[PDB]
This record gives structure tokens, C-alpha cells and sequence, in this order.
DNA sequence: AAGTACTTGA
RNA sequence: ACCAGGA
DNA sequence: TCAAGTACTTTTTCCGGT
């Protein structure tokens, strides 16, 4: 259970995306993360002043967060941050950037057209930011010349002057995380043959985007206040708090670190590298080597299945696990954590149909409804029965398991050594067994249909299975050659109704799908009705009481 | 207008060979939606998942981080009025139950 | 200064009280959180005024708990110092450092260095005074002070004031 | 309205959108020998008015990006001569309702 | 921005969702000791509670029905016709 | 949960220029001249001199005592004495603020009566003069027009020093004598 | 037990708007953070037991509000951060439409 | 993919089909606002048979001795012949029926009469037989006024949008259209008087029952109709099993908007 | 296995 | 991530 | 400049054992 907070309760009305200044990144930021050692202060088992918490989150469970003084489950983490000695590229962002080259002047960061050129003016209309950057690329890619003077908006006679600089701009091509350009030249009107290949510095870029004026950049995707471009490349480098990256902790002394902690400290040892390199005796070529190595393990740490093959692998020839690698589809984040999730108050077991049980009913096995529960709140109407369900206990059928007082903590019935004479106070929420004529989802997967997911009435029987009307099979697509079914108890009076008014059986017998009932009669109903209907068929009066006391509600005529 | 008619038809024809009957509205919302854009929207990652509809609605199917990362590069805002976002934030979804607000009136219950 | 501010606090109410006497809970609990308060933002909310006309308007019910939510729009008395407010107070307590003035629901403190020169502290005297050739400030003695600048302090707003410029100090 | 046998020279066709506000519109002979329009699956398309259009918005509280689109080179927009922006009315037979009006709005 | 009674133009019926929603709402309202508007004829289960108040449409409560534009009709649950 | 105003400026990241306050006359966000009622509409900004702010509050809990008593149903010196009681009948008494407050503008107010701060109200406002002058005149004493333009600085080129001395001749005479 | 998407989707076809909540925060997840109203991220301070509240790089010792959302997105959020990613939450519209 | 192309997809107040960038998908769902469970396949009679029999069925001529209603057939019978301001009634009633199929000819080509529709009628006159205990015998107590009117009001009542303008209310009259078509043929006079054999009070509650069922039928707004097109669709493609390519590959086929089809053909 | 996106030869 | 099964 | 090639992406219903 969490505490009680002041702060005002809202809901999320807007995602506004974008990207972390270098700066946000300092200034969110608890601490900073110059150490690739995670703890152990030299050997002596609790956490670095300097990797996982030197200030971030917490680990021990007892021992509360040294920031927020809140402890484990409460303290939501807290970032850290990395100052990276050179920039490096976001590898998602790679191509956005050889994309933004390619539309502005690699030396004045101007866009290479404008409202001079009518195709751009049209293109720059377009009211979309994708579409719109999507067409002012097509256009700019191929200009190779930063204009100084292009013809007047009346006569090619006359040549007006937009912005200045006439530098050649680069032929640029990827050669796997880096960015490499290829300069025609002019050299006796000719020159390329043989062109100037160099490649493009993270830094130079930085430069080039930092110098891309705001109405430029905003002709782009881009976003003055959550997404400029300055922002793709990499500065000062976020640390995720240990709940993104917890200890596997075996035993008492055996650390068991997530992978994104060793990724992590990869790319903090391959920064203390670069960083030492150049503050020393720089080898000039040993630091395009580290800077090369540095760009990797940032790129490797966020997406690992990059196209430029080596992937980078644990030591154990296992692979690391990107970030980008979590919220990848089913099973991971969004698809499996999110719009997924397991969750409490299931059961499933095995089906088996009964011609004795009503359409809207469903057999629930004993040891089931033992398990599965109810918070019913103590309410005049109900303090007798919920105080007599609390006496007899988890262990006999209607029964409970747990008493909820005002203060919200738990009252295990199980051990509570007051268990017997406990006193049941307005308000309290009593978490009784599940009882029959509760309303619960019944389901059976695959579940293509409205109709795969029902609520039925409860019905406590014996044996372990599941039970259900033979004319329910249908909507299900259920069979008893060993289905099992799924079975969810909600929590609240609202879902109660919920499921009760909406999704019940009966409700759904007239389905929308074809304007016709999902459900009829089957197998042996429907055999012996033909059987039963004939000419032929006559019944003596012994064999007509019975058939008569039968129907539920014969009006005794 | 054409291409619709022709696109239900040909929908209809894959479920009547094999028999079933689906109601009509069924079919024609599915054939008006990929219509309503102008042109042949396919029910696929380059179709639909490409409208300009919330980014976390569309991260939920196909691509996910690349969908996301565009997101930030461009400064997205989602609107939170798509089912998933609201499953995603665990928030009432404006599904028919919550495709309305209740509120207490003091008037009619001082008049009770 | 001093002034009349329109006011709206989000109130969220338990279904039990969803009785006819609502818009009577819900106006005392309004007057519990909102009165006698003291933010940064609006300073001291003293009194709530006009009881008889304070807009409850309509409670959204908050779907999972059974509660309803209201803005309750309403409009109070408040006190916020800013600095080069001058303000007539009654000293209250009085040190070598220099003296507290209670300016309404606020008191500013005086430095014995924010005074003119002249007026020195005296130990010896019951109460504890301060004292000048012509002039003799202490506990229940009044003040003209010039607040300098205000720290904004949880349930409280505190300044520190001068006595030292012109049409200043004991009145 | 210029109908051509073949083919118009793309020096020809760069002087198209030289004379506004008049508007000029090249339509290849071989497709108008048949008319589209008269077909089976072809339904009633209607050029709505401004004030037409400036109702259907306020009657239904739509933005203009809210309505459902027809491309401006659609057979039917082209005959129409339909211009971006433009809202056609079409009035197709519904096997639901008997009759049923939909709304494009010109790209 | 709230359309006026006089001009309100959706359903004068209650919705599926709506009448589902209320009984859930009081339900859950009678459940947490809220105040009953009905005079219980020795009922005990707070659904049973709402229905009846429902019936009696002795619920203080009020729809808001948002238009897709972001407006909005309020209609009673005294005023909505329960032919569902 | 705090209480929030009709002001609702959208400061979307871009956090600050959170600018100082003074006698510059710029005073908060919050304390703007062009202020918006609940009802919408614009309303000048409301601020009290001693006096006018001592009635205010004596009304409202006057009137706080009528609706309690109606809903139950089924000297300067002597001010304070008096005023000390109404505090104990309406409000919480856990505010100090307000008693404090209170015993403050009773012992401070420059106007005892509705009719002569009526007058003050009339007079003051009729010089154009920031609604904070305006009650700075009320609330100190002043006689020089320099005590005045020396204490309220915002005032420095706003008005005439005669004219200023001409409005503090009128409200030395208000001033109702203890 | 999994109440996977294709369960989702019949809860939704339902109208089960509640229902769905409840399985998808009280039934699993459901998780209480501290947003900041200018940067809507949850770098908030929240030693909620002495009422402070703070985010240091807003300077916001004020402007906070308190969000229920599954511990899963809380989660994919920092995932998103961690990566450059902003996943900005605003508890107040701007849009409109 | 057709649930996660579909799932925004739901009926707002406006009975207006949107996503969630409100873009308008259907103006009405399902072209007609009804609710898919609250229809069953109904026959528009009027719709075939030759124009010689559709005659002897619908038209009543009050100023010819033998097709005026037998006074057997109502208490008016014999007051009634002859009477020009009825026979207007009358001639009004059997040109909208002429005009009712045409246009049906015109919906469907090849004159299939079997269409579902809401609120089944043959089971409300059934009803109205037993419930009032219709004499096949004794004349109705029933004007042509009581009849002609009568339906002509019920019409008004069928609401499904309800708005006070133009647009709103054509559309209303449009989403109408054919339930009104199946309405005045299975309410004519003749039908009504010599097949049914109505009472005054039977044809109220005929009335009455129409209305009733017609508002009950209408969908609700809140109607997550994108995941239901979706899995209506979806759940049949699970149950399946000139050539041309057909079931699930020509579905994978249709929804991809393959470019290179596998047999493409042409009608001709 | 089937598309988009971009690069390469005539 | 693999392997083996169930509807 | 326009066809053909190359990169590179992308999915697949829910429930013991390394
Ligand atoms: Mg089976
Ligand atoms: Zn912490
Ligand atoms: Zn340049
Ligand atoms: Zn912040």
C-alpha cells in the first residue's frame, strides 16, 4: 500500500514528446556517475558513491532512497547523468541527421533553398511537419551549392542576394554510425574526377545544427522548446535509476547485475578513456579510436540489432539486451506489460458441461471460490452476514480470508492472533469468499468476439472443474476434449454492474454480428427434441407428471 | 465512391463463398475506412499505422521505438483520446461506459 | 496593498455526505482548508467573504471511488508584503540583533544595523529597548518600517524592514 | 477545357497556371469516350456551395480535416473540375436506409 | 462550452452505458454509506438499492454527454426515459 | 490541495522570467492591474486601506453569523473586545491570522465609520492613481507631500505636490478622532 | 493469469470501461507518481511525510500533482528518458478540437 | 490488424460514426443508425409480382362499384363510395406506393425482397390478432382517415437524428427511407382492412408497438462499433476452410491492397 | 514474401 | 532464448 | 532521366523443462 500524498490528484490529458537538452539532463539529474564500479566500497558490501546510487535510487529493500526519503515501493528512481567527454550520435536518430545535412549548408546552417525558389515555397506551405520535411529534403538533397545570389522574384536579369556563403556542400553517405561526405570540388572547371573524402565529426554537425536558425529548423520537424535539432546528438548522457535496472540479488553476498548496468559502465570506462587521452599526451589517432568506441557502446546500450552488423555480445557470446529491445512488440512493454498484463483475481481450470446448470450460470469448484475474493465494505445492511463470514474463517466455504480497517492495514485471518474477536467497524472492507450469484468474466481463448468474454452467475460446486450450460459452448467455441477456461472476479460495485448490465449471457444471445442468436439448442437437446416431436411420440400420464414437475415454472396445470 | 463499392464487394464475396453472413456495417466500416483518407488505405504498418492519429496508439502495433523516437524528434503531442493511450495510462478509456460524465446535482438532491 | 482576490479550491467529497446537507459540509470544509491559510502565490487568505453566495457548481463523480469532485469558485480578503511596501507595525519582541515588528498577520524584523546609527540597544531595561538621543523604541512601542524583502516560509511570509531612511521609524 | 488526341509538350503545359484567376484544364480525348460517371458503381456527386459547405461544418461542428477526402485528380473531381478545398455531396442507394449522403472534401 | 436545455439535441432515452454506469455509480455511492433517496423495502444489496432508486428516479445524479467537438448536453437521470 | 486564480497563463517548460516586485509598482502575476471576476469579466484589481479592509471583514463575518445562526434554527477598545467575540462565533479559531489581523486594523484604522471611508474612497479614487497608491494614501498618515511621494515612490511624477497635499488636508480631516 | 490484448479488445467491444480499468491497474500494475506541472516528467522529490514536495531543475516547490498509472508505464517512461526520449504528462489540455 | 485499424472506431451523441482525431467515418452507422441485433430479415412485398397483382393488393377506388372496400370490410363502407376528398386520401396513398417500388427496383436491381430491417411487423400484427382477438368476420370500426393518417403520423415519430435544421433533418428523412417504404406497404389501407382485418384499437397498438420497437432499435452512443466490425469480420475468417483466388489468402489479398494480385479478372 | 526506400546503370 | 506438450 | 537492383524492414491465437 502506498502513503497518503497532498498533492492534488489528475489525470494525463496530453503526451507532449520531444527530446532532453543537455542541459534538462544536468539539471533533473540526483547525481553523476563517474565511476563504472557499482558498489562495494572497496569490497565492503553497499552502494558506490559513484554507479548505481551516488544519490539515484535504492537497493537493500530495508534502507530508504538517500534523495526522496520514501524507500523501495514508494520511491519511483531517480536519474543520474553521464558527462560524455565527446558528442555522440542517437542511433535512432542517425538518419535524421544525414537527413538535416542534406537540407542546410554544411558550413553557415542555412536551408540550401528557400522563398526564392518556388518549388521550396510550395513545399514549405504544406501544413503537415512529416509531410512537409519529407518534400523539403527531396528539394534540398540535391542542391550541392549554398547560394549567395539567386534571380529576383520578377526578371532573371537581376540577381538578389539571399544569405551569403557559397561553399560546395558534401555528397553524404553512411558507412555505419559514422557520416561521411564526398566534395566535388572545381579545379580548372572540372574536379570531380577524384573528390575530397572526409569524414563528418559528431561535433561539426553539433556545430552546423546549433547554427540552423529557429525559423529554419521549425520548417523542418522540428520544435524550438521540446525538439531541436542540436538534441539528436548526444552530450551528457541520462542514467536510469536501478528500478530500470535491478540486481538480480541471490543469496545474501552475490551481486547478479541487470545488463544495462554493465552496458552502462562499458560506456562510462570507454569515456574515461577518450576523456584521459585527450587531457594527456593526445596520440591523435588513439582518440578517433576511443571516440569510435565510445559511439558504439552508446549506440549498442539504446538499440543492439543495428544493421552494420556486430552486434555486441556479454561475455558468455549471449547478446546485450537494448533498451530498444524492451518495448519491441509482444512480450516487452507496450504489447506485453501494457496493453497486456497479468493479472490477480484469475482462476482457470479445466470445463466440463452440466445440462443442470441455467444458460447464466458457471460451476465454480470449491477451492476456487476459497481462493478467489470480494472487498465487501461493512455496511449496516451487511455487518451481521460479513461478521459471521470473518467467523468462519478461510477454510470454510462462505467464508473470508481478510478484514480491511480504517487505518488500511491488513488483518490476515489465516494468523491474526484476534481472528475470532474481531469487531467488524462501518467502513470496513471485509475480503469474503467468492459466493454464489456473484457476477464473474468468463472467457475461453483465443476470445475473437464480443462473445468470448461473458459474465455469468456464481455457482460453488464440487470437483475441479469448471462447469457450464451445453448452449453456451457455441460463443465460447468450447468443447470438454480438455478445454479450460478463464475465469476474472471484479473487485468493485461499478465493474460489478458493469459486467451484470452489459456482458451477462443473457444479454448477449441475440448477437450483432449476423442480426441473429449465437446460441441454440445442441447435441443431445437437439437430437431427442426431434425424437420427442414426432406423430408417433406419445407419452403416458406416470412419465407426463415428471416431464411436467420438471420445467422450473409449470403452473402446476 | 466506386473503388468503395467495388472494395466492399469483394470483402462481402471472401465471407458469402465460405458460407457466413456478417451484417452489412461490419463490412462497410471496415471497406469506409480504408475509403475516408481519398484513397486505398491498407490495413497494414504503412497504411493505417501511418495516420496522424496519437503516437502511443500507433507505437502499440508494428513499430513501436521507431514510432516513438519520431515522436520526440518531432514534438508530437497525443491528444489522449484513443482507447490504447488510455489502456497504456491506466485511465478510464471513453468507451461507452466512459463515453460520458456523471456529477452530483445538490439541487435535486436537496429536493429528495 | 491588502486586497480583495476571486479564489477557486478543488474539494473532493466521500459519498456518505452526499446528504442534504452538502453545500453546507462542503462550504465549512472549504472555509477549514482555504481560511487562515498563507501561500506565496496570493500570501495570507484571512477571510472568505460573501458565505451566502459561494458557488459549490456541479461535482464530477470520480469513477473508480465513489467521491465527487468540485471546484469551489469563491472570493477572499488577503495580505501579500512586497518590498518597498511601507507598513505601520507594533514591535513584539526586541535583541542586540534588533526588533520583530507584527504588521498584521506577518511580522518584519528590523536589523540593528537596518536603523540609524543613533539608536543603540540597552540590555538593562525591562523590556529590552532600544534607544536613540530623542528616541526610545520597545516591546509595545509602534513603528513605521520599509520592507526590504520578504522569504516565503510555509504557513507564514517573514521580511526584513529598515527604520534608517527618511519619514521612517518610531511614529 | 483542352481535349487532346495524344499528347501536350511539357513546354505547352508549363503555361497552364499562367493566366489567374481563369483556370484551364487538359483532358486526353481517349478517356472521355466513355463517361465514367454513368457507370453502375458511380453515385451522385454534388459541388456543395461555400455557404452549402460553410453549414455542412457548422451542422455537424466539423473541422475541414474531419471530413472524408477526394484525391483532386479522382475521375469524378476531374470532371467536376472539383479545386482543393471544394465539398462534393454524394448520394449513394443504401441497402440499410434506401438512401444515404456522404461528404468529400477536394485535396 | 454547454449547450442550453432548449437547444440540447441528443437522445431523449438513456443509453445502454448510462443506465449501466449509474447503477454501478450508486451501487458504489450506497456501498461507501451514502444517503438513500428511497425508501428501502427491506433491501440489503446496494445494486438492488440503486435499481429501485432508478424506478423511483429518486437519483440525484446528472449525465454529462460530450459532443465529439468537446461540447456538452447535461440530462437527468429524472429526465431520461428508461425504456431499455 | 492549494487555490488556484482566474489567471491561466500556459507556461508550457519554458519555466520563469519570475521578475522581482516593488513600488515600480510591479507587484505579482497574480496582483495585475487587469484582474478577470469569476463571472469573466475584466475587474480592475481591489485593494484595501486599513479602514475600508477593517469593515470588509467585520461585514462578512457579521453576515457568516446571520446565515450560522439562520441554518441552526432546525470605543476602539471595546471594538476589539467585540470583535473578539464574532472571531470566537465564526470563525475557526485555530487562525490566528485573522485575530491577529483583526486586532491589528482595529488599533490601526484611520476611518472608524462606513460613511467617512465611503468619502476617503470617493476622494482618492478620482486621481487615476494605481489602486495600491490609493490605499497606501489611505492606510499611512501623511502630511508633507514629500512623507508621501518619499513613502509611496510609485506616486513620484503621478501627481502635483500640491494637489497631493490639497488630498491629504481632506483626509487629515476624516480622520475619525478616537 | 495473462488479460491479454485480445481480452482488451472484448472489454472494449463491450463498453466495459470500468471493468477494464479495474484489470488493468486494482487487478495488476497500478502505481502513484509525482509529476511536475512545467517539465510534465516524474523528477519530483516527493517526501510526502513532511509534505515537501520539490523539483530542482523546475525550482518547483509548488505546481505538483499526483498520477495514478500502471508501474509498467511508469516504467516505459524512464525506458523512453533513458534513451533521450521526453515523455512529457500534462494533467491540463492546450489543443482543444 | 483489423482490430488495431478499427479500435478508436465508436457512435458519439450525434449518432455520427468518428475515430479519435474525430474524423467523421460513417454520418450514420451502418447508413441507417440502427443497432445490428435489433434487425431481422423482413420482406418489402411491394418490391415484385407482376403490376396487375400488386394492384389487386394495394389499390382502393372508392368511385368504382367493384374496387371500393365490400362494406363487409368496415362500418364506413357504404357512406364511403364515391367520396371524392377520400378518394384524394386514397389516390395520394397508392402513388407513393407506385413511387415506394420504383425506387426499391432501383436499390435492389435484381428484386430480392428480403432485406433486414428493424422492428418486425408480421410479428406485431400476429400479436394484435391474438392479444385483441381480431374477428375475421365483423367489419372495422376503422375510417380511411384512421388508417391514411395514421400511418403518416407514425412516420414523423421514427426518429434517429434529431437536430432542428435542413442537413439534420434530411439526413433524418434519408436514414428513414426504406423502413418507411416496408411500413406504408405493409400498412395500406386495403391490407390493413381485408388481410388484417384491424379493429381501431388493434391498429393503435399495431401504431404504438412500431414507434416503440423502431426508438428501441436505434444505437447507443458509446458503441465501440470498430472493435465489433473488426471481430465480426475476424471470427468468421477463422472458421474458414472460372477459379479464382478465394477465403483467407484473397482476405490477406484485399486488406494488404496487394499491387500484384493472383488472378486478376474482368467482368465483361 | 512483400513491401518501402533508396541507389544505380542506360 | 531454446526445447517439449495442451486447446 | 527511368527501370532494375540493393538495403532492410516486418509478422505469426492463449495455457511443463534447460
Ligand atoms: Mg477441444
Ligand atoms: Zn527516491
Ligand atoms: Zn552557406
Ligand atoms: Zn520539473
Amino acid at each position: 500500500g502506498q502513503q497518503y500524498s497532498s498533492a492534488p490528484l489528475r489525470t494525463v490529458k496530453e503526451v507532449q514528446f520531444g527530446l532532453f537538452s543537455p542541459e534538462e539532463v544536468r539539471a533533473i539529474s540526483v547525481a553523476k556517475i563517474r565511476f563504472p564500479e557499482t558498489m562495494d566500497e572497496t569490497q565492503t558490501r553497499a552502494k558506490i558513491g559513484g554507479l548505481n546510487d551516488p544519490r539515484l535510487g535504492s537497493i537493500d529493500r530495508n534502507l530508504k532512497c538517500q534523495t526522496c526519503q520514501e524507500g523501495m515501493n514508494e520511491c519511483p528512481g531517480h536519474f543520474g547523468h553521464i558527462d560524455l567527454a565527446k558528442p555522440v550520435f542517437h542511433v535512432g536518430f542517425i538518419a535524421k541527421i544525414k537527413k538535416v545535412c542534406e537540407c542546410v549548408c554544411m558550413h553557415c546552417g542555412k536551408l540550401l533553398l528557400d522563398e526564392h525558389n518556388e518549388l521550396m515555397r510550395q513545399a514549405l506551405a504544406i501544413k503537415d511537419s512529416k509531410k512537409r520535411f519529407a518534400a523539403i529534403w527531396t528539394l534540398c538533397k540535391t542542391k550541392m551549392v549554398c547560394e549567395t545570389d539567386v534571380p529576383s522574384e520578377d526578371d532573371p536579369t537581376q540577381l538578389v542576394s539571399r544569405g551569403g556563403c557559397g561553399n560546395t556542400q558534401p555528397t553524404i553517405r553512411k558507412d555505419g554510425l559514422k557520416l561521411v561526405g564526398s566534395w566535388k570540388k572545381d579545379r580548372a572547371t572540372g574536379d570531380a574526377d577524384e573528390p575530397e573524402l572526409r569524414v563528418l565529426s559528431t561535433e561539426e554537425i553539433l556545430n552546423i545544427f546549433k547554427h540552423i536558425s529557429v525559423k529554419d529548423f521549425t520548417s523542418l520537424g522540428f520544435n524550438e522548446v521540446f525538439s531541436r535539432p542540436e538534441w539528436m546528438i548526444l552530450t551528457c548522457l541520462p542514467v536510469p535509476p536501478p528500478p530500470v535496472r535491478p540486481s538480480i540479488s541471490f543469496n545474501e553476498s552475490q551481486r547478479g547485475e541487470d545488463d544495462l548496468t554493465f552496458k552502462l559502465a562499458d560506456i562510462l570506462k570507454a569515456n574515461i578513456s577518450l576523456e584521459t587521452l585527450e587531457h594527456n599526451g593526445a596520440p591523435h589517432h588513439a582518440i578517433e579510436e576511443a571516440e569510435s568506441l565510445l559511439q558504439f557502446h552508446v549506440a549498442t546500450y539504446m538499440d543492439n540489432d543495428i544493421a552494420g552488423q556486430p552486434q555486441a555480445l556479454q561475455k558468455s557470446g549471449r547478446p546485450v539486451k537494448s533498451i530498444r529491445a524492451r518495448l519491441k512488440g509482444k512480450e516487452g512493454r507496450i504489447r506485453g506489460n501494457l496493453m497486456g498484463k497479468r493479472v490477480d483475481f484469475s482462476a482457470r481450470t479445466v470445463i466440463s458441461g452440466d445440462p443442470n446448470l441455467e444458460l447464466d450460470q458457471v460451476g465454480v469448484p470449491k477451492s476456487i471460490a476459497k481462493t478467489l475474493t470480494y472487498p465487501e465494505v461493512v455496511t449496516p445492511y451487511n455487518i451481521d452476514r460479513l461478521t459471521q463470514l470473518v467467523r468462519n474463517g478461510p477454510n470454510e466455504h462462505p467464508g473470508a480470508k481478510y478484514v480491511i480497517r480504517d487505518s488500511g492495514d491488513r488483518i490476515d485471518l489465516r494468523y491474526s492472533k484476534r481472528a475470532g474477536d474481531i469487531q467488524l467497524q462501518y467502513g470496513w472492507k471485509v475480503e469474503r469468499h467468492i459466493m454464489d450469484n456473484d457476477p464473474v468474466l468468463f472467457n475461453r481463448q483465443p476470445s475473437l468476439h464480443k462473445m468470448s468474454m461473458m459474465a455469468h452467475r456464481v455457482k460453488v460446486i464440487p470437483y475441479s472443474t469448471f462447469r457450464l450450460n451445453l448452449s453456451v459452448t457455441s460463443p465460447y467455441n468450447a468443447d470438454f476434449d480438455g478445454d479450460e477456461m478463464n475465469l476474472h472476479v471484479p473487485q468493485s460495485e461499478e465493474t460489478r454492474a458493469e459486467l451484470s448490465q452489459l456482458c451477462a449471457v443473457p444479454l448477449q444471445i441475440v448477437s450483432p454480428q449476423s442480426n441473429k442468436p449465437c446460441m441454440g439448442i445442441v447435441q443431445d437437446t437437439l437430437c431427442g427434441i426431434r425424437k420427442l416431436t414426432l406423430r408417433d411420440t406419445f407419452i403416458e400420464l406416470d412419465q407426463v407428471l415428471n416431464m411436467l414437475y420438471w420445467v422450473p415454472d409449470w403452473d402446476g396445470v | 465512391e466506386a473503388g468503395r463499392a467495388a472494395l466492399y464487394k469483394e470483402v462481402y464475396n471472401v465471407i458469402a463463398s465460405d458460407g457466413s453472413y456478417v451484417n452489412y456495417r461490419h463490412m462497410a466500416l471496415l471497406v469506409d475506412v480504408m475509403t475516408t483518407q481519398g484513397g486505398l488505405t491498407s490495413v497494414t504498418r504503412h497504411g493505417f499505422n501511418r495516420s496522424n492519429t496519437g503516437a502511443l496508439m500507433r507505437c502499440s502495433f508494428e513499430e513501436t521505438v521507431e514510432i516513438l523516437f519520431e515522436a520526440g524528434a518531432s514534438a508530437e503531442l497525443d491528444d489522449c483520446r484513443g482507447v490504447s493511450e488510455n489502456v497504456i495510462l491506466g485511465q478510464m478509456a471513453p468507451i461507452g461506459t466512459g463515453a460520458f460524465d456523471v456529477m452530483i446535482d445538490e439541487e435535486s438532491l436537496v429536493k429528495y | 496593498m491588502f486586497f480583495i482576490k476571486d479564489l477557486s479550491l478543488n474539494i473532493t467529497l466521500h459519498p456518505s455526505f452526499f446528504g442534504p446537507r452538502m453545500k453546507q459540509y462542503l462550504k465549512t470544509k472549504l472555509l477549514e482548508e482555504v481560511e487562515g491559510s498563507c501561500t506565496g502565490k496570493f500570501g495570507y487568505i484571512l477571510c472568505v467573504l460573501d458565505y451566502d453566495n459561494i458557488d459549490i457548481q456541479r461535482g464530477r463523480i470520480l469513477p473508480t471511488d465513489g467521491s465527487a469532485e468540485f471546484n469551489v469558485k469563491y472570493r477572499a480578503v488577503v495580505f501579500k508584503p512586497f518590498k518597498g511596501e511601507v507598513v505601520d507595525g507594533t514591535v513584539v519582541s526586541c535583541s542586540q540583533h534588533g526588533f520583530e515588528v507584527q504588521v498584521g498577520p506577518m511580522k518584519v524584523f528590523v536589523t540593528k544595523h537596518l536603523m540609524p546609527q543613533d539608536l543603540t540597544f540597552n540590555a538593562g531595561s525591562n523590556p529590552p529597548s532600544y534607544q536613540s538621543s530623542e528616541d526610545v523604541i520597545t516591546i509595545k512601542s509602534r513603528i513605521r518600517v520599509k520592507i526590504e524583502g520578504c522569504i516565503s516560509q510555509v504557513s507564514s511570509i517573514h521580511a526584513i524592514g529598515s527604520i534608517k531612511e527618511d519619514y521612517l521609524g518610531a511614529i | 477545357i483542352f481535349v487532346y488526341q495524344n499528347n501536350i509538350t511539357p513546354s505547352a503545359m508549363k503555361l497552364v497556371p499562367s493566366i489567374p484567376p481563369a483556370t484551364i484544364e487538359t483532358f486526353n480525348e481517349a478517356a472521355l469516350v466513355v463517361n465514367i460517371t454513368h457507370h453502375e458503381l458511380v453515385p451522385k456527386h454534388i459541388r456543395l456551395s461555400s455557404d452549402e459547405k460553410r453549414e455542412l461544418l457548422k451542422r455537424y461542428r466539423l473541422k475541414e480535416s474531419q471530413l472524408p477526402r477526394i484525391q483532386r485528380a479522382d475521375p469524378v473531381a476531374l470532371y467536376l473540375g472539383l479545386k482543393r478545398g471544394e465539398v462534393v455531396k454524394i448520394i449513394r442507394k443504401s441497402e440499410t436506409s434506401g438512401r444515404y449522403a456522404s461528404y468529400r472534401i477536394c485535396m | 462550452k454547454a449547450i442550453p436545455k432548449d437547444q440540447r439535441a441528443t437522445t431523449p432515452y438513456m443509453t445502454k452505458y448510462e443506465r449501466a454506469r449509474i447503477l454501478g455509480t450508486r451501487a458504489l455511492q450506497i456501498s461507501m454509506n451514502a444517503p438513500v433517496f428511497v425508501d428501502l423495502e427491506g433491501e440489503t444489496d446496494p445494486l438492488r438499492i440503486a435499481m429501485k432508486e432508478l424506478a423511483e428516479k429518486k437519483i440525484p445524479l446528472v449525465i454529462r454527454r460530450y459532443l465529439p467537438d468537446g461540447s456538452f448536453e447535461d440530462w437527468s437521470v429524472e429526465e431520461l426515459i428508461v425504456d431499455l | 490541495v492549494s487555490t488556484s486564480t482566474f489567471q491561466t497563463r500556459r507556461r508550457r517548460l519554458k519555466k520563469v522570467e519570475e521578475e522581482e516586485n516593488a513600488a515600480t509598482l510591479q507587484l505579482g502575476q497574480e496582483f495585475q492591474l487587469k484582474q478577470i471576476n469569476h463571472q469573466g469579466e475584466e475587474e480592475e484589481l481591489i485593494a484595501l486601506n486599513l479602514s475600508e479592509a477593517r469593515l470588509v471583514i467585520k461585514e462578512a463575518l457579521v453576515e457568516r453569523r446571520r446565515a450560522f445562526k439562520r441554518s441552526q434554527k432546525k470605543t476602539r477598545e471595546k471594538e476589539l473586545e467585540s470583535i473578539d467575540v464574532l472571531l470566537e462565533q465564526t470563525t475557526g479559531g485555530n487562525n490566528k491570522d485573522l485575530k491577529n489581523t483583526m486586532q491589528y486594523l482595529t488599533n490601526f484604522s484611520r476611518f472608524r465609520d462606513q460613511e467617512t471611508v465611503g468619502a476617503v474612497i470617493q476622494l482618492l479614487k478620482s486621481t487615476g492613481l494605481h489602486p495600491f497608491e490609493v490605499a497606501q494614501l489611505g492606510s499611512l498618515a501623511c502630511d508633507t507631500a514629500d512623507e508621501a511621494k518619499t513613502l509611496i515612490p510609485s506616486l513620484n511624477n503621478k501627481i502635483s505636490d500640491d494637489e497631493l497635499e490639497r488630498i491629504l488636508k481632506e483626509l487629515s480631516n476624516l480622520e475619525t478622532l478616537y | 493469469l495473462r488479460f491479454g490484448e485480445m481480452e482488451r479488445d472484448c472489454m472494449i467491444a463491450h463498453g466495459a470501461a470500468s471493468f477494464l480499468k479495474e484489470r488493468l491497474m486494482e487487478a495488476s500494475d497500478a502505481f502513484r507518481v509525482h509529476i511536475c506541472g512545467i517539465c510534465g516528467l516524474m523528477t519530483v522529490i516527493a517526501k510526502l511525510n513532511h509534505n515537501q514536495f520539490e523539483c530542482k531543475g523546475c525550482d518547483n516547490k509548488i505546481d505538483i500533482y499526483q498520477i495514478h498509472i500502471p508501474y509498467a508505464a511508469k516504467l516505459l517512461f524512464q525506458e523512453l528518458m533513458a534513451m533521450n526520449i521526453t515523455p512529457r504528462l500534462y494533467t491540463d489540455r492546450s489543443r482543444d478540437f | 490488424r483489423l482490430v488495431k485499424a478499427l479500435e478508436d472506431i465508436m457512435v458519439h451523441y450525434d449518432n455520427t460514426t468518428r475515430n479519435s482525431l474525430g474524423n467523421v467515418i460513417q454520418f450514420i452507422y451502418g447508413e441507417d443508425g440502427m443497432d445490428a441485433a435489433h434487425i431481422e430479415k423482413q420482406s418489402l412485398d411491394t418490391i415484385g409480382g407482376s403490376d396487375a397483382a400488386f394492384e389487386k393488393r394495394y389499390r382502393v377506388d372508392l368511385l368504382n362499384t367493384d374496387h371500393t372496400l365490400d362494406p363487409s370490410l368496415l362500418e364506413s363502407g357504404s357512406e364511403i363510395l364515391g367520396d371524392l376528398k377520400l378518394q384524394v386520401l386514397l389516390d395520394e396513398e397508392y402513388k407513393q406506393l407506385v413511387k415506394d417500388r420504383k425506387f426499391l427496383r432501383e436499390v435492389f436491381v435484381d428484386g430480392e425482397a428480403n432485406w433486414p430491417l428493424p422492428v418486425n411487423i408480421r410479428r406485431i400484427i400476429q400479436n394484435a390478432q391474438q392479444t385483441f382477438h381480431i374477428d375475421h368476420t365483423k367489419p372495422s370500426d376503422l375510417t380511411i382517415k384512421d388508417i391514411v393518417l395514421g400511418v403518416k403520423d407514425l412516420q414523423e415519430n421514427l426518429l434517429v437524428l434529431r437536430g432542428k435544421n435542413e442537413i439534420i433533418q434530411n439526413a433524418q428523412r434519408d436514414a428513414v427511407t426504406l423502413f418507411c417504404c416496408l411500413l406504408r406497404s405493409r400498412l395500406a389501407t386495403r391490407r390493413v382492412l381485408q388481410e388484417y382485418r384491424l379493429t381501431k384499437q388493434a391498429f393503435d397498438w399495431v401504431l404504438s408497438n412500431i414507434e416503440a420497437q423502431f426508438l428501441r432499435s436505434v444505437v447507443h452512443p458509446g458503441e465501440m462499433v470498430g472493435v465489433l466490425a473488426a471481430q465480426s469480420i475476424g471470427e468468421p475468417a477463422t472458421q474458414m476452410t472460372k477459379k479464382v483466388t478465394s477465403g483467407v489468402p484473397r482476405l490477406k489479398e484485399i486488406l494488404n491492397v496487394a499491387k500484384n494480385m493472383k488472378t486478376p479478372s474482368l467482368t465483361v
